[PDB]
């Protein structure tokens, strides 16, 4: 499948040129920029692994590109995303999150249907790769 | 023995009764209301404003001595300013102040019972419209505010940086539960974040509610497994009695739905009851403003929708339909901008052009997600982003299901159009002007969008707005 | 593969989609609605009527193939007749028919979600007013109707042959529970049948609800023992949530109150829930139509009150305010007569002058007692009996409490005036013309009435009605 | 006290002339006319004693006057009322009820206040004369 | 309805015999009734079985099997190709087999058969009991175990049937009615009540299945009169036809 | 196993000649004809993938045969079924559904028995092939 989590995942995978322009957007909005990664892309997997510590006052986009490329080099068969956080009072949350690296092939998800009361079903979605240990995925 | 003073029996005008006071200093705890008053020929505007203030607070048509048994001077509402409406000699803007103690804490019903209770049918006033209200910090804190709120909603969905996309299932009435689920699966798999029941889909001879809930949840979970996204469908829990609504809401809860929807037509007490339920049960609550335009369409009488936006953000709703400027339903760009600000902002600044007559702090109550729906299609995407912004749910019913190549294709067209547009916005391109070209460029890679752009190319809804600004 | 016919993708006008059919034969099971349509300049009236019919039933702005998965031809609503409004070239009366299967049984919310849901904010229609509806026998039987109803109410009170007399306590806001009970005792002992909370009296800093309920019931029972009559006070159970309303209603039940009241502003689902509660707990349910004139005042847009009268008689309310012709609130004699007929009669006959556009059988649902309140006083008694008739609750707030010699004296004045007037009516005297003299004659024996007649002698409310007939 | 049950009890006690005119009203509306009496005027005493059987098709008011006067002669120290019933489908109830005879002096009612939970009271209204046996009242 | 129509008149001395043949129930009265909890169309959608009759089987011997053995028969019949198997109408809770064992063992058999065929399978668990509370207990346990269907016997009576029809609608359960006791009044042409009347009353009440006869089986069923019964149960509008007794 | 979902699955797999006769039946009943497919044959998998859009006014059976064969060519190791829908008011549902293509070998289903209260079990039926990702089934 193509995992369509992330702000731009129905578009082609962004080139470094396109990523740089998005980082300029994040810098103009004074966002803290974080790089996160996982090989468990369950929609409800709220906490991907953080690559270091979020870059807080960023003036130069190249610093962020360097870290994205460093993460890609160390975690090639992982999903990597860039997150932009706003500390402004009404928000205090992520305002942009997009995928910058995908493994070569995504298997997809298994859907478990447990029969419960009458026609009610309890569902479990589980990625096929997460039936393999972490070190053996993708 | 009989009285002899201001409290002796008889009829004296409302202005003489204490409801007109141009020197009143607005206390920060006062509820302020702005009315557009058209008095009858012969009625002095000041007397009409005083009449509105009097009958929405403590007065009746004749003097009653029992006022003396209360701190009457404090409880009387005071009209403190009357201005004439810019290009209309018959209409006046009357500013009225009401003491905090007159209202029941946390109750929209009690607030409305005073403000819109009887004064709109008062013979002396030919027309009357409630335009805006300043709800004080101390009153606002007795309300829950949105159950989830925009920020938490996006965190539960893991969707940030772009508008969310929805779709009302069509035909409005007539599909079975099984077929409703078909449409839901196709649209969500194709790329929409949400699909919804139409406001009048509840439980009817052609489809009762339990089938629709069961089949829809199967479709939602299949779509989620097919995309890797959190998906949802607004299950409509609107029903005749509170017990029946609770039954529907609780079944949706049992099945793991992330969202439910209600219609304004259930009324304020039922809405407040469901807002509390949603907060207590981690459910996103969508409000469809059914019946709203029965009173908000005409400039001379009724209630302007920004007032309903304030009352519903207070009540606790998470989404409310706030209009599309370019769609099939009424929406003047400047007045619609005011609505969106009311729902999304932490503090409102007075802006006469938008009809925001008062500065208002929102007491850190959560933000309501505006929903833009009705007669819109890809192609309008660049101006939808331009007028409505980032935090909005863009709903394409006909704009998805009406696509010739199928529902999945309709959904993809809309999703690709959205993403390409905010990508361009983020790249600092003048997307308003370059919009047709941005879409055309994305269409080269996505056949579904190309066909959507060709199909609805010339569909526009150019009509004169009824609810317009007075300061343009 | 792609479609090629009436269901191929594209936008075609609503009239071509099947929503305009001048040859449709109205089935006895159809819900019929009459709309006053003002189309935008350039929109053909037939297309506007078809647009209203389409969007209140099954259509959307573009063709959707999914219609084919339903019995589309049956579910489409059909506008079947468009006539021009007698002295207005811009307005049209459009008759639309809706199939029974489109509606949920027993639900006002579902009915309104289709009929007034979205069409009033449709850009192509400049203004739109719902005038009347024919609700079919088979649909009407799924509704409870009045919990008590006029006939049973009078049997529980042992009061027949004359209007009932009530009084709203004044000042509207500010009295304590203790003082509220004082006013109730005095007015009931003096001769009123009922006294009531004002619509905005719920539970506030100056008086919370439990005190008012306890002190009022003491006053009601003292008055009953002092007169030998069944007495009552409308305890207002309006509250923010359903649970809070139930708490108030159940405490009133525990104390033995014969009646409670709710405000329209709580909304339709809360009203239906309370109507069922009242039937199950032998409680008279009074509805105050708070917020009604926000949409019913203007002839060109909103909803005419006779529609709300039908929906509320269906919902199950026992009393609803239906206007005084001669009071401080709007009420044209001919249009008000239509309202009273809607509430009281077993079968309605089409009468264009009253705005009753359809014949309608009421399926033997019980009668709602109309309440006439606002700015009325003894002196107007002869025309109150003449316009409003026998089955009505005449409420004198200011007309009782504003009396110089005290509240008991105010109540007596009103009671003696009423009885003398219907005695004269029953004696076949022309009470309309002889009215001032009948009152003057009764005043010779009752000083309280003499003073009331002198005090309010010249008080009249001569203003031009906004909601008027089109056939006069 | 003066018991104000009945349609015209805030007015003076009606003369036979006035009663005759009210019976004409009942006859024009084709009402069944009933005469009822009691010496227990509790507001909730729904069933007063019937004086005979309701007069159904009445053409002459004098027939009803005769029975009212016969009842007054036999039950002088009783409350007597005239009731008019309509058999029409939406109604099927009493549409007029007025007192035509009152005892010379009415004591009034006792109010009993039984303390229940918290400040709630259960009330009993009882006419003072109904503390005497039926044959000894008024 | 029945308290007026069949209340006392059948024992009236002046009438030697009396039979209720048919009734026209008006649109306005019909709308105050729920109708079938599931109904044919939704039932087939929940089972994913269309275009052919459904096949069932009453477990035999009628009385005497244990819970364990009842489940054996259910498994074998469902795996072999039947869509449904059922309790016999007089199998409720008795010394040889109480109800909880039968429900537990049957559901094991139903799910094994489903996994063995790739079909939705079911067994009509009979919730007939002496009191309403006991019926609710049995129905709710069937609900808890995920049974797609339950069955009741006409002999519980009209109020219990209506109460269970509402329960079935609210709990997504197919409700099968076995017309036990019906032929006590419907067999003879001169007295009693013709079964098409019971078909109307039960379609109104809300039952999802009712036994309507086989023409060629061991129980009474004239082809023309049986056709009338089937039309009453299945059609949206009934047309007067004197030959069928409509 | 042999999956016996579908109207004729206890009979041999229908020849194109037999399918054509069934399509004639659907055409005489004015049914909309749909072709659906999946590689998750769980009994409760209510929504198989649609092959295009349902053919609505079909006059010639060969058009439907063409699409069945096109689907078989593109989805050879999938379950494919033909569905006939009736828009008639009392029905508005599928009135026939039969399998026209089966993969070469069907593994069957796993039955999970989770112990719950007392002797109650919650069951999960899951096809063995659906433990493999979608692209690797059959
Ligand atoms: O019923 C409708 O017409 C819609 O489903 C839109 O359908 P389409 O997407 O197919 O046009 C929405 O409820 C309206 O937008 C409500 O109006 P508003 O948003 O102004 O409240
Ligand atoms: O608040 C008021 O103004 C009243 O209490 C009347 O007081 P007075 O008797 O002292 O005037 C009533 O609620 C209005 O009649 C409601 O209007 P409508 O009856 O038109 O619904
Ligand atoms: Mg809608
Ligand atoms: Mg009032
Ligand atoms: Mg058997």
């Amino acid at each position: 499948v193509r995992i369509t989590q992330g702000t731009f995942s129905f578009l082609p995978d962004l080139t470094d040129e396109q990523i740089k322009k998005q980082i300029d957007y994040m810098i103009s909005k004074k966002l803290a920029i974080g790089i996160e990664y996982t090989n468990d892309i369950h929609p409800r997997n709220a906490y991907w692994e953080i690559w270091g510590l979020p870059l807080f006052d960023v003036t130069d986009p190249a610093a962020v590109l360097f870290e994205i490329n460093a993460c890609r080099k160390a975690r090639s068969n992982f999903y990597i995303k860039v997150v932009g956080f706003s500390s402004v009072r009404g928000i205090e949350s992520t305002i942009i999150s997009f995928i910058v690296n995908r493994p070569k092939h995504e298997p997809g998800f298994n859907l478990m249907r447990q029969e419960d009361k009458s026609r009610s079903i309890k569902y479990t979605i589980h990625s096929y790769e997460s039936y393999k240990p972490e070190d053996e995925r993708y | 023995r009989i009285k002899n003073s201001r409290y002796e029996s008889g009829v004296i005008p409302y202005a003489k009764m204490g409801y007109w006071n141009p020197d009143y200093q607005v206390k920060d705890t006062d509820v302020l209301a702005l009315f557009r008053v058209t008095p009858q020929p012969g009625v002095d505007p000041i007397e009409a404003a005083a009449a509105v203030a009097g009958e929405s607070s403590t007065a009746t048509w004749t003097v009653v001595w029992t006022d003396l048994l209360t701190a009457a001077d404090l409880y009387r509402a005071k009209a403190y300013k009357v201005d004439q409406v810019p290009n209309n000699p018959e209409q006046y803007f009357a500013y009225i102040a009401y003491e905090l103690d007159l209202f029941e804490e946390g109750s929209i019903a009690n607030l409305t019972a005073s403000i819109i209770g009887n004064v709109f049918g008062f013979k002396a006033v030919k027309a009357l419209r409630l335009e805006d209200m300043r709800l004080p910090l101390a009153y606002l804190k007795t309300f829950q505010g949105p159950a989830t709120g925009v920020i938490l909603e996006r965190e539960r969905l893991d969707k940030f940086g772009r508008p969310l996309l929805g779709c009302t299932t069509k035909p409005k009435l007539g599909l079975s539960g099984k077929n409703y689920g078909r449409v839901v699966y196709e649209a969500l798999k194709g790329g929409l974040d949400f699909v919804k029941d139409d406001e009048n889909i509840n439980s009817q001879p052609f489809m009762r509610w339990r089938e629709r809930y069961l089949f829809t949840m199967e479709a939602v979970n299949k779509a989620s497994a097919a995309t890797g996204e959190v998906k949802g469908h607004y299950l409509n829990v609107t029903a005749a009695t509170m017990e029946e609504m609770y039954a529907r809401a609780n079944f949706a809860k049992e099945l793991g739905s992330v969202i439910i929807m209600i219609d304004l037509v259930i009324g304020y007490t039922a809405i407040q009851t469901m807002a509390k339920w949603a907060r207590d049960n981690d459910m996103i609550l969508h409000l469809h403003r059914a019946g709203n335009s029965t009173y908000s369409r005409q400039k001379n009488h009724g209630m302007n929708f920004r007032v309903i936006c304030k009352w519903m953000r207070m009540a606790g709703v998470d989404h409310i339909h706030a209009g599309t400027v370019v769609g099939k339903l009424e929406g003047d760009p400047i007045i619609t901008r005011g609505f969106y600000k009311t729902l999304l902002l932490p503090k409102l600044e007075r802006n006469l052009q938008e009809g925001l007559f008062f500065d208002m702090e929102w007491a850190s109550l959560r933000k309501v997600m505006p929903v833009a729906s009705g007669g819109i299609h890809a192609g309008q995407m660049h101006q939808l982003i331009h007028y409505l912004g980032e935090d909005v749910v863009l709903q394409f019913g006909g704009g998805t299901i009406g696509h010739p190549d199928g529902i999945q294709a309709g959904a993809t067209a809309n999703r690709v159009a959205l993403e390409a547009m905010i990508l361009a916005r983020n790249e600092n391109r003048d997307y308003l002007t370059e919009g047709p070209e941005i879409l055309r460029e994305a269409a080269k890679t996505c056949g579904a969008l190309r066909t959507a752009l060709d199909l609805w190319k010339d569909i526009t809804f150019n009509y004169t707005s009824t609810d317009t600004s007075d300061f343009v």
